[PDB]
């Protein structure tokens, strides 16, 4: 029943898919997660067993010679199904002590068949068009939020420097008050005597004009801090909106990929796929 | 803008002048006025206000104010007008100057070049940054002593280096264009102040030395040959054909025009620059790493906040992992799942790895991830990476806070191990608190002598071993078969065990090193210690192969150190300039600021001004990016301090681009609803002004520093049709022999769009061309100049006499009719030959790279017949997503319009001799790039950390593997290529039948 099953009908056999297509399916998957594909037509060997171990993909070539399969000479297995199902029930420590792990979780080519239960091709072809439009809607929605996210991040950084630029200006304008307060005390005290109030009238007018400008510059820096808190809240708000769309973008992509993967089977014509997409 | 909130202040404005007596004098200014003009008007009016007697004369004081970047800049250069000061607000404080005046002017000029103040580096606490600044000056002084050794010839070699090819040998088809191996060359000589020109036509061998060319010219020590048009000299004693100008003239079929000029005249013109060293130039218990008998464990304390909507997200958690480059050294460990309201954990995460088995380049990669019939989507919120060992080989210990970065656009991976290490400088940011173990005060990684000691001990327990057993023929063939695999073709576990088993025999085939390194258990000090010894005395390999070992999958210091020493020995300044884009981006993968690669690049940048020019601009373009601002800024500070007189030339370029940024910002923001005509009036009015005329005239082109940009042809300058407002600019060539090469230099400035993708695509096209010319195929590509200089800011070279397809068409035969008129006479055959050869290279090049779909506006044709492409907006089929195709599309589909031109007006254009001859050129060209597939994969792998959406992961680079068909046989790859052209052409592309 198990070992008498054909290699085509086996769930873990994927045929002539690329190593990239294997990397996609085994990305962020548990240990012992595996599948089988055809070997590279450049290289020796018939099939390639890719399995997870320590968060890494482990490529193991399955060779053939005179009705027997295996990883190295001597080739002891009757078929590839016998080789896999053996290491589904037993560790690969037998072959190599390095990778002590079993073939626990087969990545099925009937995985999409579980999700897309609808049999008809035209019905599934219509849902692909619907799922793709929902995906493209949220994709354009995400791009518009990211355009704001960058523009907001830039303007915050422009403001953040301008706050420090205001503070240096205020230090210089307060140093100017120290420059006045230092050299004015000696000259005003010499001129408070001798009855020359005309001198103090001009100096104290100039001192008030300096303090008037300090009040305005401190107000401008105070007003900028409100725009910073306002625009920083927008950055946080936009980042919340994007992080809500992020998981929807993954699921809408992954679901649509499975609907596309289902129509890759049963030889659906490329012309029909592009019209739906 | 030149003032905060504004762009330019219209002349009539008030400025608050702050005097040292205490007074605050308001003053009416103009926008044009200089400092000594304003200081005359200030101290004129100063006598009215009180406390005048204690004020000194104007000459003793100097103006001071706050700049746009919050720096207290002192304006020593008083000729600088008010709008060029870059003030924050209109105020000016006068004081008596102090300190080293020569240092303060240099520091502001370096600060203007970098795009941030030098004082910001002084306020950095991190000792790695201050050690870099001090220690990198060793390279700077070593660089200037190299170029001042054989003075003043070596002085001239720095400023005007010989722009030459790598190999002096010509290809056969290049040599056959010459008359019996001789080129006809003209040497011009200026007569006098009267400015009349007289030519001396020569006929000499292609392999002559510039000295021998001067010896022949005197018939028709003292003199040197300059290229007419450019500021490019043939100083070094290379063969004449080896220079790029002369090599181009042979292919183009033009007369090479040289200028006889005195060696004493150029040597006197050189600066004789200076390099001043700047002003910044209980006992610990040290335990060894391999003594610690403990597994690695890291406590995640808490995360301060994260921008999550409590309603939409189910849970959040902290994903972590120990990584050696891209490869995880052990299983990735997660924290417990907690609510979004209170991010707090406090748990020791146990990693299955022994602390001694941690390799030297081991890194803690981590992120905060959100979670959403028992199904759930995981998404990264923020990410951050920490080097487990610091720059002084010390293991991290105790508490530390890591401010996490925003996730890049398109990255769906939970961790980002490819990205930069270190905390985010922005602290208003998600901050993950974590705690490492504390065993002693300092835990060090062992020395090389200790590693050799363990390496000999390791192999002793395993069962002179290189020559003990004999290497069989079956094994010797397998080592060659494994080396032929491309970088991303993953080696199998049988091959890993085989490569390691025969690690001592692998030295005989030294190009297998990257395969051998992937076979090493990097989570095992036994195997790493043994590899370290092999790497130490490994045979050196060709530079193009060594560039593989500088990507993100080879983070080990010894492996990288080997790779850099291969470049020091065998990388020519031609090929360094060729691959400079990728080598600069590789610095992002480096763990530490100080490394062997940055010292190599900085030395070559300071001993070659052509390399130093682009080295500055490739770094300066990414200074906005806070992931690399500090690294690239510190590196630019090293260059700008030591590059000498070229800093003054770079500031004129930097100031020119910033003014072009200011105007285009106004057009995009303020003049958004105005018509293009009214915008042109505004543009011309602002460009007419004297501050713009001084800045945008008399400076070197950033696309090529040999090109001098003279006066603006301001009437012929235009704004382009795009929404981003590109400027079609036009400069005079101020060189005295301009008409022989080119009179006007046209550059398209651009502020809205990203040109890194076109810059890369055009670099690859240049390399693709260079492979074909060396191999024998004369396929003339046109990799026009394109340089990115900022955040979506770049320049594009204008090709003269170039027209789009839609211009010629607006009937299938119209394109062939136009080309026949422009090349009427007996030169028709050369035009069709050039068109057909150009079509072939671009048909193959676009298919491999997978550029955006070619329409009639994207395709362009020249008068001579050379077809070429423009606007490589995206590549590697980046729009495979946003859609669901696994198919490899054909961008440049040759329609009836193009096939008629190849076939020379035949009805059955697809069934002629010319089309079959055209087909064979594409096949030879396709297989030529397939044989050099490693080079391109390596070049793309070095760009993964750049930040381009098109190159984020190895999944994106794998498109060129599918189009080149590297997993398949050479013959299967050719049959694949034939089928892809057939599907796109709907049967028109004839099968091998
Ligand atoms: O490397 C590139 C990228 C992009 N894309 C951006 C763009 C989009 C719309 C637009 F109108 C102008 C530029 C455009 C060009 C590009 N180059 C041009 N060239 C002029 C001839 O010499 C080569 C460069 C022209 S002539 C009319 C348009 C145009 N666009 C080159």
């Amino acid at each position: 029943m198990n070992n008498n099953m054909s290699l085509q009908d086996a769930e873990w056999y994927w045929g002539d898919i690329s190593r990239e297509e294997v990397n996609e399916k085994l990305r962020d998957t548990a240990d012992g997660t595996f599948l089988v594909r055809d070997a590279s037509t450049k290289m020796h060997g018939d099939y390639t067993l890719t399995l997870r171990k320590g968060g890494n993909n482990k490529l193991i070539k399955i060779f053939h010679r005179d009705g027997k399969y295996g990883f190295s000479d001597p080739l002891t297995f009757s078929s590839v199904v016998e080789l896999i199902n053996h290491y589904r029930n037993e560790s690969l420590a037998q072959y190599n002590p390095k990778l002590d792990v079993k073939l626990l979780y087969p990545v099925s080519k009937y995985q999409q068949d579980q999700v897309v239960k609808e049999d008809n091709i035209e019905a599934v072809g219509k849902k692909l068009h619907e799922y793709n439009t929902q995906f493209q809607e949220k994709s354009r929605e995400y791009d518009r939020l990211y355009e704001e996210y960058t523009r907001t991040s830039q303007e915050i950084q422009m403001k953040r420097t301008a706050i420090e630029a205001f503070n240096e200006t205020i230090k210089i304008f307060e140093e100017q008050c120290q420059t006045q307060e230092r050299y004015s005390k000696e000259y005003i005290e010499k001129f408070k005597r001798e009855g020359n109030e005309k001198e103090i009238q001009r100096i104290m007018h100039n001192y008030d004009k300096l303090k008037s400008r300090i009040s305005e510059i401190i107000d401008s820096r105070r007003r900028l801090e409100e725009d910073l808190k306002k625009q920083a809240a927008e950055y946080r708000e936009i980042d919340k909106r994007m992080n809500s769309i992020k998981p929807d973008l993954i699921q809408l992509r992954k679901t649509r990929d499975q609907y596309l993967m289902w129509l890759t089977q049963k030889g659906v014509r490329q012309k029909k796929l592009n019209e739906w997409l | 803008g030149e003032l905060w909130g504004i762009h330019l202040m219209p002349p009539r404005i008030l400025v608050e002048c702050l005097l040292p007596n205490g007074m605050i004098v308001t003053l009416e200014c103009l926008r044009e006025a200089t400092l000594i003009t304003i200081k005359h008007e200030l101290f004129k009016e100063a006598r009215k206000y009180p406390l005048h007697q204690l004020l000194q004369d104007e000459s003793s004081y100097i103006f001071v104010s706050v700049t746009q970047e919050a720096e207290r800049e002192e304006f020593f250069d008083e000729t600088r007008r008010l709008c060029d000061l870059r003030l924050f607000q209109p105020f000016l404080k006068v004081i008596e100057p102090v300190g080293n005046r020569e240092e303060k002017i240099l520091n502001r000029e370096i600060g203007f070049a970098i795009g941030m103040p030098v004082c910001e580096f002084d306020m950095v606490k991190d000792p790695e940054v201050q050690d870099f600044r001090r220690n990198i000056l060793n390279v700077c002084k070593e660089a200037v002593d190299l170029r001042d050794l054989n003075s003043p010839h070596s002085r001239a070699m720095y400023v005007y280096p010989p722009n030459v090819e790598s190999s002096p040998e010509l290809p056969k088809h290049i040599y056959n264009k010459l008359d019996k191996g001789q080129i006809i060359v003209v040497i011009w000589v200026i007569v006098s102040p009267n400015n009349d020109k007289q030519k001396y036509t020569l006929k000499i061998n292609h392999d002559c030395v510039p000295e021998q060319v001067i010896a022949e010219a005197i018939r028709k020590g003292k003199y040197i040959l300059k290229v007419c048009g450019c500021d490019e000299y043939f100083l070094e004693k290379y063969p004449l054909s080896q220079y790029k100008y002369i090599r181009s003239c042979i292919m183009l079929g033009r007369m090479p025009n040289l200028m006889l000029m005195a060696k004493e005249s150029l040597y006197s013109q050189l600066p004789m620059d200076c390099f001043t060293m700047p002003s910044y130039s209980g006992e610990t218990s040290t335990k060894s790493l391999w003594v610690i008998n403990s597994a690695l464990r890291i406590k995640i304390l808490c995360a301060t906040y994260v921008n999550v909507n409590i309603r939409d997200i189910d849970k959040i958690y902290v994903r972590t992992g120990i990584y050696h480059g891209g490869e995880p050294l052990c299983d990735n460990v997660n924290t417990q799942r907690v609510p979004c309201s209170n991010p707090r954990w406090n748990e020791w995460l146990n990693y299955d790895i022994y602390i001694p088995d941690l390799p030297r380049a081991a890194r803690l990669c981590l992120s905060i991830c959100s979670v959403k019939g028992a199904k759930e989507e995981h998404c990264p919120l923020a990410w951050g990476n920490i080097n487990l060992f610091d720059y002084t080989d010390t293991l991290v210990s105790g508490k530390m806070a890591l401010n996490l970065w925003p996730v890049p656009h398109g990255l769906e991976d939970l961790l980002n191990p490819i990205g930069v290490t270190g905390s985010n400088p922005n602290k208003e940011t998600p901050c993950l608190e974590l705690e490492f173990d504390w065993f002693s005060s300092v835990v060090k990684f062992p020395d090389m002598s200790v590693i050799e000691e363990h390496a000999n001990w390791s192999v002793s327990r395993e069962a002179r071993l290189a020559r003990d057993n004999e290497l069989r023929e079956n094994d010797k063939e397998q080592l060659k078969a494994i080396s032929t695999r491309d970088p991303l073709s993953e080696i199998t576990e049988q091959e890993k065990d085989f490569l390691w088993s025969h690690r001592h025999y692998c030295v005989t085939i030294p190009e297998i090193l990257p395969k051998l390194l992937l076979s090493v258990k990097w989570n095992s000090r036994d195997e790493v210690a043994q590899m370290y010894c092999l790497v130490k005395d490994w045979p050196p390999i060709k530079p193009e192969q060594a560039m593989e070992l500088l990507d993100c999958n080879y983070p080990d210091p010894m492996v990288r150190g080997f790779a850099v020493r291969c470049l020091e020995k065998y990388l020519t300044d031609d090929k360094l300039s060729q691959y400079l884009i990728q080598l600069v981006q590789v610095l992002k993968y480096e763990q530490y600021l100080d490394n062997l690669l940055v010292r190599f690049l900085l030395k070559k940048a300071l001993t070659n001004q052509r390399i130093g020019h682009f080295f500055f601009w490739h770094l300066k373009s990414e200074m906005h990016n806070k992931t690399v601002s500090q690294r690239f800024g510190l590196l630019l500070e090293s260059y700008c301090r030591a590059c000498g007189m070229y800093l003054k030339h770079l500031n004129r370029q930097v100031e020119a681009m910033e003014k072009l940024i200011n105007l285009t910002d106004i057009l995009k923001q303020e003049k958004k609803d105005e018509t293009q005509k009214v915008q042109m009036k505004f543009l011309v009015e602002q460009m007419r002004r004297p501050d713009f005329m001084d800045a945008l005239q008399g400076f070197l082109s950033p696309l090529n520093p040999a090109h001098q940009l003279g006066n603006l042809r301001l009437e012929e300058c235009r704004i382009m049709s795009s929404a981003k407002r590109p400027l079609w600019l036009n400069w005079e060539n101020p060189d005295i022999m301009s008409e022989l090469l080119f009179q006007n230099n046209e550059i398209i400035f651009k502020n809205g769009d990203d040109l890194r993708q076109d810059m890369l695509t055009l670099q690859i096209i240049r390399i693709m061309e260079n492979i074909w010319q060396n191999q024998g195929l004369d396929l003339r590509m046109l990799p026009y100049g394109c340089l990115s200089i900022g955040d979506c800011v770049g320049l594009i070279e204008v090709v003269r006499n170039s027209h789009t397809i839609m211009q010629i068409q607006c009937n299938s035969h119209t394109l062939h009719q136009w080309l026949k008129d422009k090349n009427k006479g007996e030169i028709y055959d050369a035009a069709i030959d050039l068109f057909t050869r150009s079509c072939a290279g671009y048909c193959v090049a676009t298919f491999i790279l997978g550029i955006g779909d070619r329409h009639n506006s994207n395709i362009m044709v020249k008068d001579d017949g050379q077809l070429f492409h423009i606007d490589f907006g995206h590549f590697l089929d980046h729009k495979k997503k946003k859609f669901g195709y696994k198919r490899e599309r054909v961008p440049f589909v040759l329609t009836q319009d193009f096939l008629i031109v190849i076939s020379k007006g035949a009805q059955e254009c697809t069934k002629t001799r010319e089309f079959e001859r055209f087909q064979e050129m594409c096949y030879k060209a396709y297989l030529a790039i397939r044989q050099h597939a490693n080079l391109f994969i390596n070049l793309f792998s070095m760009m993964l950390g750049s930040g381009m959406p098109e190159l984020q992961s190895f999944d994106d680079i794998a498109y060129i593997r599918k189009t080149l068909a590297l997993d398949k046989t050479e013959q299967e790859a050719l049959e694949y290529f034939m089928k892809q052209m057939n599907d796109a052409h709907h049967g028109g592309w004839t099968t091998k039948m």
